């Protein structure tokens, strides 16, 4: 519940911080410069954590690794490709993950922080970035130790 | 390299079937292979596929016959053919799982050369069998070729036939060629070459002047007619489609033979098929050629009278100076006549024609170039053309009666007759703009309304500080302004609307809530949660709630609390036996709503009869209704002008005939109740208020849909304008009768679905067909806000993910279009539709599987707020489904709807980050095929180059090829085999006793009113003649006359559909 | 841990996604005790669930994981492996019944498809009474099958992100869970709960409820006390 408590706050401080500097540029785009609004997001700079002011600062890098059709990450010397598109017989591109098209970032925090894509916290859509493809385990049990054991090799064969 | 000889092979659908997605990949894959199939398309009898084949001297014989009846079909067809000379002729066959195993070894052991399962079709391939196929058929046909004149000339046909094979070949005696050409002379028939630009429409005018031919000189002529169409070198083979679109050649004393250029646009053998026509004693030989160029003219050598036909459509005036065929052309016809620009081609021709032959001194409009329009029936163009080719060839020696057509004079065709105004031919492009306009608008206004928001906040963050602004207000003053009207209002009802969706109760009280097991409450309609008001704007715009524009998440508020979506197609046997069927899925329900599906031969508007081409099929797919009293039985207990009962016939050819028949029925049903009721019989008022009462509040849906018959299903058989045309006066009987519960039209995709078109494909499509009736009646003169709440729609749904969207899809294009392009009203705006679920994605090979797909593709039909749902049984491929079967498929909804937890949402779509996207993207996609349909003259213009048809076609061989293939999964059918390879189901087929029911009955109903029959049947052809409103007759008619004297009356005044590959 | 013993025995979604977490909470106190690390033996710890028909199953799998980690993370300040709650979704044997057995592949693909859609990472599909015979055992195998490779939806592998639906049954499922929580530690933890007979006893007074709505009439069951077969 505390958890939420801080998805509800800093949800706010996020979304506060984007409409000020939003209004801020639109000021400058109309002759009026009023810095009195730059104090009052600064000010937000701080109240939003560490955790939560990265979340939105990767946002768009995060957008940008989804949207091509393969997914590229290097781990150790090496890396990982992974595709993100199957494309139907109609020639439509289904996304492996869909990301969400919200532009205030005060949604954006708040999915991030309550429901962050498969294989990032909190795990909400899958402990894992990507299923597996292609795992059938093999149960058998009856009789001795013999006759289990065989069965065990007949379907393992 | 192919065959070692020259394989031919007539292909066709067996008679009443409309599956040509079968037969259609079969004569490709059989093309490709070097074979010239003379393909006959869908719909064919014995009687006609039998004569073909003997005509065109061919090895093979390719049927597909999947509405059953094929035994007697079959076993038809290897007796007709030993019995006139063509044992030595292979019949091939395929049903997919309709034809049982127990079936095919019975019919291979009678004569019929291979039957191919879908088991055949998975271990041999698509190519497999059409090589087994074409290998059987590699033989050399010369063998049986005449070696003397002495057959031929006495009248036989057959021996004709084989003579053209020999000749063709060159495997003809020198001697005996010579001796040809010396009897053909000494012969002196008139030759009447037929030549023109390609797809101007030379078979269908050939065809229609050897009709013309028949009806003045009644049947007296011996014409032989030899078509020739091009051969693509690259294969070998060709396809030979000009048979499919002659209608009028059926007859003992009329012979067609199909040639392959072989190469140039006349056969390498012309000379020598045209002298042996001219030997076997024929009154007249008409030659057709291939697309010939502007300097083509190869014809003229060979024939005694030439005839160039051409479409308005030429480019430039200049153009016609180049054209050699115009120096040497006897008669030019511009055909297509109906096309814009026809009259000034026409001009331009004629004056063309006389500069080229110097007739200075005579009029323009005296010069043999005729305006025809062979696609209209009984064309005064095509008589004229047709008196003068009579005049023409009289003087060259050919004996003929004084004629009885109508003599009538002038050049030029007087059909003004228009479904679509060229003004509006771009009506298609028009809507796409009207919708990506829409969208630009949303996020236009979005970002306003965002701006509008994010200055007001700080404003107040700024007051909350200290430091007072108010260069923040006005320009947020300044945005109220930019908003529209109607975006500002919505998001002001936003927080009342929140209030609204939020109780248990929905103030008139309806419930929100429903509790779970666990206590959870689960509300109907999820609204969103978002704080920005550019997202709230942005989703009240593109996805507001179930019965707010634009209606994407439904069209009412919440689903039905009694009636569920549920409407289970049904019919088997006769008018009896499904009345039962109807009391079996409607058990239970407080809401009767009914399906039904008729036999071949009653989609086909014939009349069951003893002969096994027809006898075979009665109640074979469906309930066999010939007659009014067979409706009327068909609902007995269902009281139809009750205000919870819904029919759903499915019917397209013969729909006004058989709406008029269910009218009828639900008039007589109240005449009884009220006769009942009162113990005596209405009186004249009372009956006239009885009967008006009945048409306004009778409920259900009638398909027609003719738009989607020549695309699609392949059951119009009328011609297609005149079935449009009484489709408009249906509509036009609602209107006059306030007629305001009836569904008019269910413009479907389904069939276009099934038939192989991907879900992008079929949306398109039927949307597209949509709009075609929409802008058919607005030329036609009714206000839009008349027709369009009766409009009804129907689409399938299968694997596909788009088809988990379309529904949603649909509904936002039509609302969005009605209400911006159109301007009608908030009903007409709301696009209802009937889902099925896709009975292709169901197979033979492990029937237990299909259930799971039905389940699947039944929870993203209920999930996308579908207005009717059918359900398909796990023996879907292989039978009608059965009793125990009806019932897993009426179970998958049942549980759904009852069990299923998610579904207790109404909205549970909405929100999904896939749904939104997938649903942008099919509705783009949708836009740009109607670009594409627009840039090809409209729905008409597209369906007049076959742009449809074709784009099926190829979609099914693509989802075919991957099938057989194994890139794309399907589960006990390509992959996860069965290691046994699976017993006996059984089967919805008819018993004899209902077959003998039905023709009893029926000639019982015509000894009934044998007095009125011919005089009813004259006064309906009156009607079409006279151009009056042929429903309103049809009302009149159907009470003492047959659905088989109905239909084969307008054949008389109304035509026949020309077929269209 | 599981929870497919309590759920089948009669335990509501909450009852039992709530004992099966607290469960699995009370092994954490109980290694932790031990003066054991949190990152040793969080990450050999397995879930197992059961779906069934009602609408919180669609929810279960994601709410489990959402609690664990950040339980895990900000109480127990465990790493990223432990954070991570891996778990098994059998279908809901209970669910399916004897009359009508053909309808229960029905249900049985319903209850494997939110399973697929909510990402688990192990799947039993149960057989549509009888001997597990290797026909039986293929239409179940075979559900799984199909909606991996043929179903068109599923090859999106959060389907369910987004909705409207979703979000707001996956906070409310959440809550009542804690809640749950609370009415076990008011009661000494899952150990002194038990003490009582508490979980036993609520497991017994939820496996009543069903089964009186279902003879009640009131909670519909297609083939078993509506659209019942015909014939018998
Ligand atoms: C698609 C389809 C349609 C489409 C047709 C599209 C078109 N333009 O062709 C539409 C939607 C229009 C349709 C309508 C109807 N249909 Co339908 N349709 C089907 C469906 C789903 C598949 C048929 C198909 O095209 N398969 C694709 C082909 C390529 O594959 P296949 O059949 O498995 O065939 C293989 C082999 O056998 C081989 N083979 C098959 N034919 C041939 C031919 C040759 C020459 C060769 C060499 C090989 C060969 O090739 C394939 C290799 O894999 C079947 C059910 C099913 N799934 O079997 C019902 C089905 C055939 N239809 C049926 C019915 C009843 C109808 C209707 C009459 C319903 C009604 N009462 O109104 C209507 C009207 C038809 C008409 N207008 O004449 C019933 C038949 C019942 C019976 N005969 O006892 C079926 C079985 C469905 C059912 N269970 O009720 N239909
Ligand atoms: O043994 P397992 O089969 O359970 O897996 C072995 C290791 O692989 C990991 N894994 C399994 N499925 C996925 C997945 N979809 N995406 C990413 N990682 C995955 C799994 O966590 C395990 O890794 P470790 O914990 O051993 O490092
Ligand atoms: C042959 C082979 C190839 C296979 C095939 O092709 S099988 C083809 C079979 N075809 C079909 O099954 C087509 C079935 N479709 C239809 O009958 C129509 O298209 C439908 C519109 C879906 C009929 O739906 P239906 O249930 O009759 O509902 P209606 O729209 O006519 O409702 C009548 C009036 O009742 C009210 N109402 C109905 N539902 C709701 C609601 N949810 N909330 C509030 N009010 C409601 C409402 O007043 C409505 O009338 P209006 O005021 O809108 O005119
Ligand atoms: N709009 C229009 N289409 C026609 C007319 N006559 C024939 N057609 C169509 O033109 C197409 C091709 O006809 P077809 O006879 O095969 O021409 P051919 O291949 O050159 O012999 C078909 O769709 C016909 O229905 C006409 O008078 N007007
Ligand atoms: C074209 C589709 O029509 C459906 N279909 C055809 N005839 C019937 C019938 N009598 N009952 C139910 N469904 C039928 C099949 O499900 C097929 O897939
Ligand atoms: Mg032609
Ligand atoms: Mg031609």
């Amino acid at each position: 519940r505390a958890y939420h408590r801080r998805v509800v706050a800093q949800s706010k401080l996020a979304r506060e911080r984007q409409q000020l500097r939003a209004a801020h540029d639109m000021l400058q785009g109309a002759g009026h410069e009023s810095a009195a609004l730059e104090t009052l997001a600064s000010e937000r700079d701080v109240s939003l954590g560490a955790v939560e002011r990265k979340l939105l600062a990767m946002w768009p890098q995060m957008q940008q690794a989804y949207s091509g059709d393969e997914y590229v990450v290097k781990i150790r010397d090496k890396e990982i490709r992974t595709g993100l598109i199957s494309t139907t017989l109609s020639g439509t591109k289904i996304r492996k993950v869909v990301l969400p098209r919200f532009e205030d970032e005060g949604e954006i925090l708040k999915w991030l922080m309550r429901e962050n894509v498969p294989g990032s916290f909190p795990y909400t859509a899958g402990v894992f970035a990507f299923k597996r493809e292609g795992p059938t385990r093999m149960f058998a049990g009856e009789g001795d130790a013999f006759r289990t054991n065989r069965r065990f090799k007949l379907v393992s064969e | 390299r192919g065959p070692a000889n020259k394989v031919r092979f007539v292909t066709a659908a067996s008679l009443f079937d409309g599956h040509d997605a079968s037969i259609n990949i079969m004569r490709r894959i059989l093309q490709s292979q070097g074979c010239e199939v003379i393909h006959l398309g869908h719909n064919r009898s014995v009687q006609e596929v039998v004569t073909a084949a003997l005509q065109e001297d061919v090895q093979g014989i390719a049927i597909s016959s999947y509405q059953g009846g094929h035994v007697e079909y079959f076993k038809y067809m290897i007796d007709l053919l030993r019995e006139h000379g063509g044992e030595h002729i292979q019949v091939f066959g395929g049903g997919g799982g309709v034809i049982v195993p127990d079936e095919i070894r019975e019919l291979q052991a009678y004569g019929v050369a291979r039957i191919y399962s879908p088991e055949d079709g998975q271990r041999m391939g698509l190519a497999g069998m059409i090589t087994d196929m074409a290998q059987r058929c590699d033989i050399d046909l010369t063998r049986y070729a005449p070696t003397t004149l002495d057959t031929v000339v006495a009248g036989d046909r057959r021996a004709l036939a084989q003579l053209i094979t020999a000749l063709e070949n060159g495997k003809a005696d020198p001697e005996l060629v010579s001796a040809l050409h010396a009897q053909a002379k000494a012969a002196a028939v008139p030759v009447l070459g037929i030549t023109g630009t390609g797809g101007a429409g030379k078979s269908s005018l050939t065809d229609e002047l050897i009709r013309r031919f028949r009806l003045d000189q009644d049947d007296a002529l011996s014409i032989a007619v030899i078509s020739i169409d091009p051969s693509r070198r690259k294969s070998g083979g060709a396809l030979l489609g000009d048979r499919i679109r002659m209608n009028a050649i059926n007859h003992p004393n009329i012979f067609m033979r199909s040639l392959a250029t072989r190469e140039s646009e006349i056969s390498q053998a012309l000379p020598d098929v045209i002298a042996a026509c001219k030997a076997a004693r024929f009154d007249l030989v008409i030659v057709e050629t291939s697309g010939i160029g502007q300097g083509d003219a190869a014809i003229v050598p060979h024939v005694d009278l030439s005839l160039y036909v051409m479409t308005p459509e030429f480019g430039a005036a200049s153009q016609l100076e180049k054209i050699d065929m115009l120096d040497f052309a006897d008669f030019v016809a511009i055909n297509k006549f109906d096309r814009k620009g026809a009259q000034d081609a026409w001009r331009d021709v004629a004056k063309q024609v006389q500069r080229n032959r110097e007739q200075w001194h005579s009029r323009a409009e005296d010069m043999p170039v005729y305006g025809t329009q062979a696609s209209r029936f009984n064309d005064d163009g095509v008589t004229m053309l047709y008196q003068g080719l009579v005049g023409a060839l009289g003087a060259r020696g050919m004996s003929l009666k004084p004629g009885t057509l109508p003599n009538l004079e002038g050049r030029i065709s007087t059909g003004q007759n228009v479904i679509v105004p060229p003004a509006r031919s771009r009506y298609l492009a028009e809507l796409a703009d009207t919708v990506r306009a829409y969208h630009r608008r949303v996020v236009a206004q979005s970002k306003l309304a965002r701006e509008r928001q994010q200055l007001r906040a700080a404003h107040d963050m700024l007051q909350g500080a200290g430091h007072e602004s108010a260069a923040l207000e006005t320009l947020a003053s300044e945005r109220d302004v930019s908003l529209g009207a109607v975006e500002r209002k919505l998001l002001a009802m936003w927080p009342q609307m929140q209030q609204a969706y939020s109780g248990d109760e929905y103030v008139i009280r309806t419930g929100l809530i429903s509790t779970t097991l666990s206590g959870t409450k689960i509300r109907k309609v999820v609204l969103p949660r978002f704080e920005d008001e550019g997202e709230i704007l942005k989703w009240l715009m593109r996805e507001n709630v179930p019965g707010s524009f634009p209606y994407t998440a439904g069209v009412f508020a919440f689903k039905r609390e009694g009636e569920d979506p549920t409407r289970m197609f049904a019919g088997e046997g006769d008018a009896f036996r499904t009345n039962r069927r109807f009391k079996l899925v409607s058990e239970g329900m407080e809401a009767k709503r009914l399906s039904t599906a008729f036999d071949s031969v009653t989609l086909y508007g014939e009349d069951p009869h003893e002969r096994p081409d027809i006898y075979g099929k009665v109640g074979n797919s469906g309930v066999s209704i010939a007659t009014l009293e067979d409706m009327k039985v068909l609902y007995d207990g269902f009281d139809l002008t009750n205000p919870s009962t819904s029919v759903s016939m499915t019917i397209n050819g013969p729909a006004p005939t058989i709406l008029a028949m269910f009218m009828n029925t639900a008039i007589d049903q109240q005449i009884d109740r009220f006769r009942a009721d009162n113990g005596r019989d209405p009186t004249a008022d009372e009956e006239a208020k009885i009967r008006a009462w009945v048409l306004q509040n009778v409920r259900g849906t009638v398909q027609a849909d003719i738009l989607k018959e020549d695309q699609g299903q392949n059951t119009c058989i009328f011609s297609t304008e005149f079935s449009l045309k009484v489709m408009g006066d249906i509509q036009e009987y609602f209107v006059h009768h306030q007629v305001r519960n009836f569904y008019s039209v269910s413009i479907s995709g389904y069939h276009i679905a099934e038939a192989g078109a991907n879900p992008i494909s079929q949306l398109a499509f039927t949307l597209a067909n949509g709009f075609t009736y929409v802008e058919a009646y607005l030329a036609r003169g009714m206000h839009i806000d008349d027709f369009a709440p009766n409009l009804s729609f129907f689409f399938s749904n299968g694997m596909d993910p788009e088809y988990s969207v379309l529904g949603r899809v649909a509904r936002r294009i039509w609302a969005v279009t009605m209400r911006d392009k159109y301007g009608a009203n908030d009903r007409s705006q709301k696009l209802k539709y009937h889902i099925q679920t896709s009975g292709r994605s169901l197979h033979a090979q492990e029937i237990d599987f299909n259930d799971i797909r039905t389940t699947l593709q039944a929870l993203i039909a209920i999930y996308d707020n579908c207005n009717s749902l059918h359900t398909n049984a796990y023996d879907e491929a292989i039978t009608t489904p059965t009793a125990e079967s009806v019932r897993r498929a009426l179970a998958i909804q049942l549980i759904i709807n009852r069990e299923w937890g998610v579904a207790k949402c109404e909205n549970p779509n909405q929100g999904s980050f896939l749904i939104e996207e997938l649903t942008d993207l099919v509705e783009e996609a949708v836009l740009q095929e109607f670009e594409r349909i627009a840039e090809r003259g409209g729905v008409l213009g597209a369906m007049e180059t076959g742009y449809q048809r074709g784009k099926i076609q190829e979609e099914s061989l693509y989802y075919e090829q991957l099938k057989h293939d194994g890139t794309l999964p399907i589960i006990g059918v390509n992959t996860f085999r069965n290691p046994n390879g699976d017993q006996t189901l059984e089967l919805a087929r008819s018993s004899e006793d209902e077959k003998q029911s039905q023709l009893h009955r029926l000639t019982e109903f015509h000894g009934a009113h044998q007095a009125d029959a011919e005089a009813m049947l004259a006064r309906l052809r009156q009607a079409v003649i006279d151009n009056r409103n042929v429903f309103a007759v049809l009302m009149d008619a159907v009470r003492v006359c047959s659905l088989g004297q109905i239909t084969h009356a307008l054949f008389e005044v109304g035509g026949q559909y020309r077929r269209n590959m």
